[PDB]
């Protein structure tokens, strides 16, 4: 039943997201969608502003979609960006992230933020 | 009605995590169980859905854990 445990896991996961999609919650729907595009949490999404959010940004297109100024839009909520680092774990300024300069950046980027609402 | 659905889903979500051997991580599992518990005890959708976001994020944070085609 080694292969059977896999089928069960697969079946359970299909039902899981089907149930989630039925709930039709904006926050859940957002993180699911982002995850489908490769935009995923590095760590558990913080319950309180004490803990910090860390999210993987695969490409500039995702960044442009989810980031405006210092504001990061995720889980149908706003987040104040604390820091951004590249795939080399080197600090990246927000002003460095642009259409022109993105090929020189090391992707993916990791955004650190606190809940703004 | 929507409340029973989200509570039912949270049980499934913890089970999916359990079969992914999250119990091997003591602190993370404790977080998941706590979130799962609070969702079941949740008296309003605002509290329930917020905890569900965090619980689901654990699953989505695990590389290769979920087939991307199911999303």
């Amino acid at each position: 039943s080694e292969d059977k445990r896999a089928k069960v896991t697969s079946a359970m996961q299909t039902m899981l997201f089907t149930m989630l999609r039925k709930l039709d919650n904006d926050a859940l729907n957002n993180i699911i969608n982002n995850a489908r595009d490769g935009c995923v949490p590095l760590n558990i999404i913080p319950l309180t502003t004490a803990a910090k959010l860390m999210v993987v940004i695969p490409d500039y297109n995702t960044y442009k979609n989810t980031c405006d100024g210092t504001t990061f839009t995720y889980a149908s909520a706003l987040w104040e960006i604390q820091q951004v680092v590249d795939a080399d774990s080197k600090i990246v300024q927000l002003s460095e992230i642009s259409m022109d300069n993105s090929p020189n950046l090391a992707w993916p980027l990791i955004v650190t933020a606190l809940r703004a609402n | 009605s929507k409340m029973s659905d989200v509570k039912c889903t949270s049980v499934v979500l913890l089970s999916v995590l359990q079969q992914l051997r999250v119990e091997s991580s003591s602190k993370l599992w404790a977080q998941c169980v706590q979130l799962h518990n609070d969702i079941l005890l949740a008296k309003d959708t605002t509290e329930a859905f917020e905890k569900m976001v965090s619980l689901l994020s654990v699953l989505l944070s695990m590389q290769g854990a979920v087939d991307i085609n199911k999303l």
